[PDB]
């Protein structure tokens, strides 16, 4: 981690090979180990609802990108089962890769995509930066906020 | 007719040279373009392996010969066989996955991805080079990218590690160049550097021994051989984990590939002279690194010394003059390229959350981070030569190659078989202890570490996609061996009476 | 008659889908997998019940018959080497499979209520079913390589199950201690297997026994190497059955949960050494001093 | 002595005239295969077992897996060649001519099967392997 | 056919079923090809996915940049910045 | 919040056997598998409704056991692990005893337990089999759904994984399917003159023929 204040140095030595957990006499058995901490509940959600929630939480591709990402692997498996020529499979895989990457390039940029200096500026200024970067052309952005990327200026 | 191998070598570096035409900021467009190039190149190698590589052919395939310099009789010559296609596919797979795992890099993303594509091109050019000076050039072509990656995206001691790495590799590679000059100038009429015509060359015993030493010093600097291994612990420990994939999965196997292609194939008599002394060195390397690993408090240094220990089985399979030993060496090359890269990746991703180095202060990580615990345990089991994984079958085939070997008689065959056995007693002793000092026990963690702290979909996919071939080869080893059973036999065909 | 044996590959590989699906889900879809807790346990119980019914029919057939059925396949085809994998159904295998299935189904039923309030329920049952798969593969193994494969897999499952509560430091030490103590025996067993292959040239039990008897009776091999290989083979049985001097892992193996204590260290895993010695008993009979060593140990 | 100094020994010629008449050796022999020394009884047991192993090769014969047929044929052929040499060399003098004739016929069948595999001809491979099969059954019947 | 029965005096007879089977090289190439396409599909899909930790404020807010040495450099930077802040405060006063 | 061990009646807008129709007033969704199907009004009397529910449960369980014991041995015979199985001819086989004395012994043994069940239905709690341990409290079971140590050694009822109503409708639905299946098997064994799985095999192939209309 990071300390804003110089930490107290370790006066007493510690065994290298010892386990780094708490002492066995300080261990709250049944709670620290999850052995008696699961009490059931009538309020259990649907299995397929949980599947859908977990899939949607990953932020899947949507639309044509979602369609091709869903239909790529079954199409490849069917083409290999039906003994269709493999050159068509390679053409389809390359087209899928290029289309997916181009679509992902077309997607708007987020604050986490930039340098830590850009991430850790004023939040309003950062919001204006992100709003402009996804709106105007890259040349106008570079001629307007270019000097913000000279990290030695400040 | 089409230059497949030339296109495969040229495409990544040529595409990465155009990464500086992008005026975009951030890393999104750069990383997506780089992964597009990597996946297109991977599909290209897949097409080449599927449609133009024949595993039953012991000869060179897809050869391309373009004269570049007349004075050295030096040709851009490319060609693949059963020995090279495995490392080529492993290089493509590991480099694409290392590009995918290097996505949080926001500082100098353009240069990072350009260096990744340059490393792609250089490794592929080495693994498919049929000219000695071209082999040397592709060998040298990675000193600068790895140096920059270490010095700009490494750890705390990255600069000293990078300096030590580049100086050690240059010190080995000057002996490599001296060996290249000696072999390529032995021709009575004109100099020649093609490996095909050099495989039939006859040398005196002393000159062959000198050339073997000149090549072996370089191949012992690169592939870690005691005591030329000291660059590896600080180089791999203080490197980026994405770069650690290439360092411990691809670049380490290049020394072994050079040992098979040059020391084992071009100079068989000197190799037969040197191999019994290589067996003892490999066994002592296994024992020495498996004993150095418990002494390392740093996690990445322990993994690096584990890699040094695992290279000893490759050395044994090289030195044991059998087809089975060479097949086990190739299988261990593939297994270690699948295991060490994933272990380094998991170590780096875990450090990105825990932000601790020494093992005696990282208890209880299994409570906020269970999935990375599961992947770390599974890849440790793969490191442990556990059956169902590629490591066990690789070590077993190496053992069989020693037992079936005709060069050694009885007692050394015992004292080496016992030897590596001690290694597979020492290999648990630190590894599980590592896990016991990295995941077991209870620590009170922050509430913010309860969510958005474990490995995401990308890291889970990377670990799963490297773990699946391990199981697939541990169940059916002939998914790999059948690519190189023929060519290895040809390599062995020069070691018997003729 | 010969139909039942043909379809006996299903015996080790029938529990396997439950650990496969539990691992894949718990690594990818954790909440959805954990929504089916007792369903997973009953699926494991039903699969083990099917395996137990097959094993009972096999045992009944084996009692009133004078035939042993072996099935083999070529695992590896190389120019210099060739490996085989298959299953052998002799009365020892039937006895062990009955013992394993009968104890393990009751252990699964018990574990349904033992881990009623635990959160590692699915991981627990996946570990148990994978151990059942490994042990059933071990008892039906036909060659020494397969024996060693499922030997080490069973040891791995024991290591995972002993240190089940990884937050407990005593179990944290105990699992590693058990794995290292069993790995000493694995080292001995592998050395013995390699020595037996060098002496004989085969991994099949019957051919190796006949070759070793022919070699010993005609004095075509030195006795010291045979005794050394026998002692190395017996070292693995000593370690896995927790005998002197490798008995230290067994008391620490009880830091795991009690159904693991029962199934692993009471009926099945500790019986692997007895199974291996009984399997290699025709080999140990002709070897001079190894029976006295076994009795003394 | 700890290790051999020169090149590894090659195919040792058989002393029972079971090789080819023109060459003195068989084409399917592979150098570098470890043969365990058991004796005449062990060689007979391995001969019968490996004849059964080669009669287990019906499934491997196909348009896509002829290379594995050739590999298994070379491996087992070297093994049974040297086992046949060992058992003929220790056979009684009255039983040596029939054993040598049987070995010669079996190895001619091996050569014909390898030749059929080389041309990638599947019906020829099947017919040559059927002749090899009846010869191998004769071998196990003799050596039971 | 591929079945051998051995009888041993004083022992139970054994019936051995054998089948020399191996995957064709075409099947192995199919396995390699499908794994390459699966790797490409997964790279695309799980690169398009969101990263829970590396896009979070817990990582980027502390100064993380995907670089392995940002923690030590950030620590030395904040000590140097504290000393420079003391120097600034003494200059102003 | 915890585990509810009481059956929850279905809402009045539950799916019905004949959608768009009015469910009968005596079928309020409190019974397992309640779909409002009573054209003849046989369940108008609540006492006869309880008796008919218990009879349906008994027929369901016996039919599921029956169809399992027909199909699984038949599936084993087709696989080849049963030499001469035939469920139609199973009653006329040779056993260690005559069918008549076996029937009398079965009558006595089964009329013990069927009669203990009768006493439980008439007087709930009059016969208790679950042990009365010193401080364990035995929950009161529903009539027709008993089970502590013996009949419910899994504790899958009483609100565990799926609520009691859900599992009871699952049981009743599988039971109805099994009753229909067993009656179909009984008619097929005398109509087609063949086995069940054989009839399924000749129906799956060319289903336009090999039907009820071609014997
Ligand atoms: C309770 C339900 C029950 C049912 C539905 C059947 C059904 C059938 N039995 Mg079975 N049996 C039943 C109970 C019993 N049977 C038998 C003993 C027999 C005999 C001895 C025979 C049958 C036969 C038959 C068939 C009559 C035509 C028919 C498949 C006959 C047959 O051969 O067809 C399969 C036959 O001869 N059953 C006994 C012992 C007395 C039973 C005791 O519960
Ligand atoms: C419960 C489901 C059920 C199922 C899946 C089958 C299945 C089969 N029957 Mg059987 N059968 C049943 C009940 C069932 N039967 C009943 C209740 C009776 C009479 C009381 C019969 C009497 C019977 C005869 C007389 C014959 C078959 C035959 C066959 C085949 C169909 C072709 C046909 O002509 O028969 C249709 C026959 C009927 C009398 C229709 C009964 C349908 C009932 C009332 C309802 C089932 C519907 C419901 C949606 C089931 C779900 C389907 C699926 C999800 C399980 C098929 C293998 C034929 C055969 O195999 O010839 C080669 C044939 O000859 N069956
Ligand atoms: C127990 C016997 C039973 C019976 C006799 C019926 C009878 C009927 N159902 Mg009902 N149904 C039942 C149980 C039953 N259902 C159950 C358990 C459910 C689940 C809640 C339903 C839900 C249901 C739905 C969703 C539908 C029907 C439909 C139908 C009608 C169409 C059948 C037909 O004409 O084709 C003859 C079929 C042959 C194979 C010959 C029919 C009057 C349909 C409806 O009522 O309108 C048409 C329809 O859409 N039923
Ligand atoms: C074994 C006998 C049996 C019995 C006693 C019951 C009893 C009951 N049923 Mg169930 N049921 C059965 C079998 C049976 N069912 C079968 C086979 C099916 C699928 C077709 C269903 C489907 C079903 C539905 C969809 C519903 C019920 C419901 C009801 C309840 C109210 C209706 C009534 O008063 O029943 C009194 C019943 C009897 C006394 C039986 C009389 C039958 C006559 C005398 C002759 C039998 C007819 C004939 C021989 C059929 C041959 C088979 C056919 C394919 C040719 C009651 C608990 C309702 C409910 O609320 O659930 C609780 C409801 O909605 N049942
Ligand atoms: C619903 C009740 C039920 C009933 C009444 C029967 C009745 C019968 N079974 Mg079936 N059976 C059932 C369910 C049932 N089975 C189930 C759930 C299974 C498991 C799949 C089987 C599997 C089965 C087998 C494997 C065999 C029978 C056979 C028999 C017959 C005599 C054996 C026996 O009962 O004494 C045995 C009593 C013991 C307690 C021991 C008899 C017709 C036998 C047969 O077909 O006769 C030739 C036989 O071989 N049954
Ligand atoms: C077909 C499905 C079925 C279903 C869903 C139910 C559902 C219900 N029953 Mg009923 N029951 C059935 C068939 C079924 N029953 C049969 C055939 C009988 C006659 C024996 C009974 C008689 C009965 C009794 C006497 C009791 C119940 C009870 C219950 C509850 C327990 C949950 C359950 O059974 O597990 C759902 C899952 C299954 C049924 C899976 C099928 C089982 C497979 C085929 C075999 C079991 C595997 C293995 C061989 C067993 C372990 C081996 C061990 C003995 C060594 C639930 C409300 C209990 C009750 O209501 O108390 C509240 C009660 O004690 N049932
Ligand atoms: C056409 C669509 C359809 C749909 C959506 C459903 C829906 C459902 N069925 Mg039904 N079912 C259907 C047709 C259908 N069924 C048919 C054709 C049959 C054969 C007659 C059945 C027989 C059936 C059985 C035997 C069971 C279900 C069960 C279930 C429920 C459990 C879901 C699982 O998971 C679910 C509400 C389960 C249930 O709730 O009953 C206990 C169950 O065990 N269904
Ligand atoms: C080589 C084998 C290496 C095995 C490493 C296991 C590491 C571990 O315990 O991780 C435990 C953590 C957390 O468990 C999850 O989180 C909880 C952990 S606990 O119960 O609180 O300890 C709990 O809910 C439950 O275990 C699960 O949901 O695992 C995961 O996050 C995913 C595990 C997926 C696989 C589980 C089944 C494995 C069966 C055997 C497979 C073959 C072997
Ligand atoms: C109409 C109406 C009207 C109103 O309104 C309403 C309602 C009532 C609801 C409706 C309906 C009705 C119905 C349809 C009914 C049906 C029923 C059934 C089907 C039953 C069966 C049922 C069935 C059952 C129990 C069954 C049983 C069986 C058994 C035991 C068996 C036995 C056996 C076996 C196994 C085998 C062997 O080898 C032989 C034997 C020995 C022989
Ligand atoms: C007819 C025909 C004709 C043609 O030919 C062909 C075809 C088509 C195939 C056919 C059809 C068929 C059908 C459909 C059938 C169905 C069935 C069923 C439903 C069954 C169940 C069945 C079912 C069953 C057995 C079940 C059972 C159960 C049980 C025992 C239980 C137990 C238990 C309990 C209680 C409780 C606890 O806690 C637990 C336990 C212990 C676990
Ligand atoms: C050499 C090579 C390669 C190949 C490979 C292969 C050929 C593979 C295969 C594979 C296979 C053919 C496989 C199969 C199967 C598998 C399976 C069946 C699995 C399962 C699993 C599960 C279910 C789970 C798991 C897990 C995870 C993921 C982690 C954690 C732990 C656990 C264990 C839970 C490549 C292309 C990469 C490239 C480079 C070179």
């Amino acid at each position: 981690g990071l300390t804003d204040i110089e930490p107290d140095l370790n006066e007493d030595p510690r065994d290298r090979w010892a386990t780094n957990g708490v002492a066995p006499e300080d261990f709250v058995y049944g709670k620290y180990d999850e052995h008696h901490t699961f009490y059931e509940s009538s309020e259990k959600g649907s299995f397929w609802g949980a599947v859908a929630e977990e899939y949607n939480s990953m932020d899947p591709p949507t639309g044509f990108q979602g369609l091709i990402s869903w239909l790529f692997l079954p199409a490849v498996a069917a083409g290999m089962y039906f003994n269709v020529p493999g050159d068509y499979l390679f053409i389809g895989a390359g087209l899928f890769v290029i289309i997916f990457c181009i679509i992902e390039m077309d997607k708007p940029d987020q604050p986490h995509n930039f340098e830590p200096q850009i991430y850790n500026m004023e939040r309003g200024a950062r919001d204006k930066l992100i709003a402009d970067y996804n709106t105007m052309d890259i040349w106008d952005f570079n001629e307007k906020y270019g000097d913000l990327w000279d990290f030695t200026l400040k | 007719s089409f230059p497949w191998l030339t296109t495969i070598v040229v495409l990544p570096i040529f595409a990465g040279s155009l990464i500086f035409l992008f005026p975009h900021r951030g890393n999104k467009v750069i990383r997506w373009y780089t992964i597009c190039i990597s996946m297109i190149e991977l599909l290209l190698m897949t097409y080449v392996f599927f449609y133009h590589f024949q595993p039953d052919d012991p000869l060179i395939q897809l050869v391309e010969d373009y004269k570049w310099i007349n004075f050295f009789d030096f040709h851009w010559r490319l060609g693949i066989d059963g020995l090279s296609i495995g490392p080529i596919l492993l290089t493509g797979f590991i480099t694409t996955l290392a590009t995918l795992a290097a996505w949080p890099v926001t500082r100098n993303s353009q240069l990072f991805h350009f260096l990744m594509l340059a490393m792609y091109s250089a490794q592929i050019g080495l693994f498919s080079s049929r000219d000695l000076l071209l082999f040397f050039i592709m060998w040298e072509l990675e000193l600068i990218p790895v140096y920059l990656l270490l010095s700009m995206w490494g750890g705390k001691k990255r600069l000293y590690s990078a300096t030590k790495f580049i100086l050690y590799t240059a010190g080995g590679s000057i002996f490599l160049l001296m060996g290249v000059l000696g072999v390529g100038l032995y021709g009575s009429n004109e100099p020649t550097l093609n490996l095909e015509t050099l495989v039939n060359q006859s040398y005196p015993v002393a000159l062959e021994i000198i050339f073997y030493i000149g090549f072996f010093i370089a191949f012992a600097v690169k592939l870690p051989i005691i005591p030329l291994h000291t660059w590896l612990p600080d180089t791999h420990g203080e490197a980026h984990y994405s770069t650690c994939m290439l360092l411990a999965g691809i670049l380490l196997k290049m020394g072994a590939y050079g040992l098979v292609r040059i020391n084992m194939e071009l100079l068989p008599h000197a190799h037969s002279i040197f191999s019994p002394w290589l067996m003892i060195i490999g066994t002592m390397q296994i024992i020495y690194a498996a004993s150095t690993s418990p002494g390392q408090r740093n996690l990445k240094k322990r993994i690096a010394y584990s890699s040094v220990s695992h290279m000893g089985f490759i050395i044994i399979g090289i030195s044991s003059i059998t087809d089975t030993g060479l097949n086990g060496a190739i299988l261990q090359i593939i297994s270690h390229g699948f295991i060490g890269a994933a272990l380094f990746f998991l170590a780096g991703t875990s450090y990105d959350r825990i932000r601790l180095v020494y093992l005696d202060e990282m208890g209880g990580i299994a409570i906020p981070m269970p999935k990375i615990f599961t992947l770390f345990s599974s890849f440790s089991m793969a490191s442990l030569a556990l059956p169902g994984m590629s490591g066990f079958i690789a070590e077993l085939i190496v053992f069989f190659g020693l037992i079936t070997s005709q060069k050694y008689l009885l007692i050394p065959k015992l004292l080496i078989t016992f030897g590596m056995a001690i290694g597979m007693i020492l290999t648990p002793i630190y590894l599980l202890s590592m896990s016991r000092q990295m995941f077991y026990g209870y620590k009170l963690f922050n509430i913010s570490n309860s969510s958005f702290f474990d490995s995401g979909p990308r890291e889970l996919f990377v670990s799963t996609s490297i773990f699946l071939p391990v199981i697939g080869i541990g169940v059916y080893p002939d998914l790999v061996l059948s690519l190189s059973v023929e060519k290895v036999e040809a390599i062995l065909s020069n070691y018997f009476y003729r | 008659m010969e139909h039942i044996y043909q379809y006996a590959w299903i015996i080790p590989f029938l529990p396997l889908p439950v650990p496969l699906l539990i691992g894949a889900g718990l690594l990818f879809f954790p909440t959805a997998t954990k929504n089916l807790r007792r369903i997973w346990a009953f699926s494991s119980i039903s699969l083990l019940s099917i395996v137990m019914i097959f094993s009972m029919k096999l045992a009944i057939q084996q009692i009133n018959s004078n035939s042993i059925y072996q099935y083999l396949w070529s695992w590896t085809i190389n120019n210099d080497f060739s490996l085989e994998f298959g299953y052998l159904m002799d009365p020892l295998t039937s006895i062990m499979s009955m013992l394993i299935t009968t104890v393990a189904i009751l252990v699964l039923i018990y574990s349904d209520n033992y881990m009623s309030h635990d959160q590692g329920y699915l991981r627990f049952f996946a570990y148990m079913s994978f151990f059942n798969t490994s042990m059933l593969g071990l008892v039906t193994s036909s060659n020494l390589i397969q024996i060693y494969i499922f030997w080490e897999l069973v040891g791995m499952c024991s290591y995972l199950l002993i240190g089940f509560w990884f937050t407990r430091p005593i179990a944290a030490n105990a699992c590693q201690k058990a794995f290292v103590t069993n790995r000493v025996g694995d080292f001995g067993l592998l050395l013995g297997i390699l020595g037996l292959y060098w002496i004989t040239g085969s991994f099949e039990f019957r051919d190796l026994f006949e070759i070793f008897n022919n070699l010993i009776k005609n004095n075509e091999v030195n006795s010291l190497f045979c005794i050394l290989c026998a002692f190395l083979l017996f070292a693995g049985a000593v370690a896995k059955s927790a005998q002197f001097p490798l008995h230290v892992w067994l008391p620490d193996a009880m830091e795991g949960p009690t159904p693991i204590s029962a199934l692993i260290h009471a009926a099945t895993m500790v019986a692997a050494g007895i199974f291996l010695v009984a399997r290699l008993l025709p080999l140990f009979v002709v070897i001079p001093y190894i029976m006295y060593v076994i009795s003394f140990i | 002595q700890l290790w051999l100094d020169g090149p590894l020994p090659g195919l040792r010629p058989a002393e029972n005239k079971i090789g080819n008449e023109e060459t003195g050796t068989r084409t399917f022999l592979k150098k570098g295969i470890y043969m365990a020394n058991i004796g005449t009884k062990g060689s007979a047991l391995r001969l019968r077992k490996y004849a059964f192993d080669l009669l287990a090769m019906e499934d491997l014969i196909g348009q896509d897996t002829l290379n594995y047929v050739r590999r298994y044929l070379r491996f087992k052929g070297t093994f049974m060649y040297y086992d046949f040499d060992k058992v003929i060399s220790a056979a009684p003098v009255a039983d040596k001519p029939p054993l040598t004739n049987l070995a010669n016929r079996l190895f001619d069948n091996f050569e014909k099967l390898q030749e059929a595999v080389k041309l990638k001809d599947v019906p020829l491979t099947r017919s040559c392997y059927d002749d090899t099969a009846v010869t191998l059954q004769e071998v196990m019947n003799r050596m039971a | 056919m591929a079945v051998l029965v051995e009888h041993v005096e004083g022992q139970r007879d054994l019936i051995t079923h054998k089948s020399i089977w191996h995957l064709s090289d075409a099947a192995i190439k199919n396995v390699y090809l499908f794994y390459m396409m699966f790797t490409c599909w997964g790279c695309c899909v799980f690169g398009a996915a969101k990263d829970p930790y590396y896009d979070s404020e817990q990582y980027r807010g502390d100064g993380g940049d995907g670089t392995g040495h940002w923690v030590y450099e950030k620590q030395e930077d904040i000590e140097e910045a504290g000393r420079a802040a003391l120097w600034r405060e003494e200059l102003i006063e | 919040g915890g585990i509810s061990s009481v059956c929850e009646p279905l809402p009045p807008d539950r799916p019905l056997w004949f959608p768009g129709s009015t469910p009968p007033q005596w079928l309020d969704g409190s019974l397992p598998g309640d779909f409002g199907f009573d054209p003849l009004g046989l369940g108008s009397d609540p006492e006869t409704l309880r008796w008919f529910a218990q009879a349906e449960l008994m027929h369901s369980r016996w039919a599921m056991l029956a169809v399992a014991g027909i199909l699984i041995p038949e599936w084993l015979e087709s696989i080849g692990l049963m030499e001469n199985f035939n469920w139609y001819d199973a009653g006329s086989r040779e056993y260690f005893a005559d069918p008549t004395t076996l029937f009398v012994v079965q009558l006595a043994l089964m009329g013990w337990v069927e009669g203990r069940r009768w006493a439980d239905y008439v007087n709930p709690g009059c016969v208790d089999i679950e042990p009365k341990l010193p401080n364990r409290k035995n929950p009161k079971p529903d009539v027709g759904y008993p089970g502590g140590l013996w009949f419910d050694f899994m504790m899958w009822g009483r609100g565990s994984p799926e609520p009691v109503m859900v599992l009871r409708t699952k049981e009743i639905k599988n039971g109805r399917l099994a009753m229909l299946a067993f009656v179909g098997l009984c008619f097929q064994a005398v109509y087609t003159g063949e086995g069940p799985l054989e009839n399924l095999s000749r129906h799956v192939a060319d289903p336009g023929h090999c039907n009820i209309f071609s014997a």
